[PDB]
């Protein structure tokens, strides 16, 4: 729901839901129109 | 002590940053440890 969902709030007040206690799908992440930046700052991206 | 590293746990350094950066911040600990051991190595050959 989080990269497929339609609308964003704007970035003067951003949307902010949470995602817990649950398996991070990173793996689906893969294939999909993809990305026009993709970035981790404090962690190597392979670690997720 | 971080000794102006980013951490003092000198594995969670190289989980964060991919190795060049690494090795410049894992200087600043060795750097820093090492120093630290003189000023104890030296602080017992003045006690012994």
């Amino acid at each position: 729901e989080v990269f497929n969902a339609t609308r964003f709030a704007s970035v003067y007040a951003w949307n902010r839901k949470r995602i817990s206690n649950c398996v991070a799908d990173y793996s689906v992440l893969y294939n999909s129109a993809s990305f026009s930046t993709f970035k981790c700052y404090g962690v190597s991206p392979t670690k997720l | 002590s971080n000794f102006g590293a980013i951490s003092s746990v000198l594995n969670d350094i190289l989980s964060r940053l991919d190795p060049p950066e690494a090795e410049v911040q894992i200087d600043r600990l060795i750097t820093g440890r090492l120093q630290s051991l003189q000023t104890y190595v030296t602080q017992q050959l003045i006690r012994a």
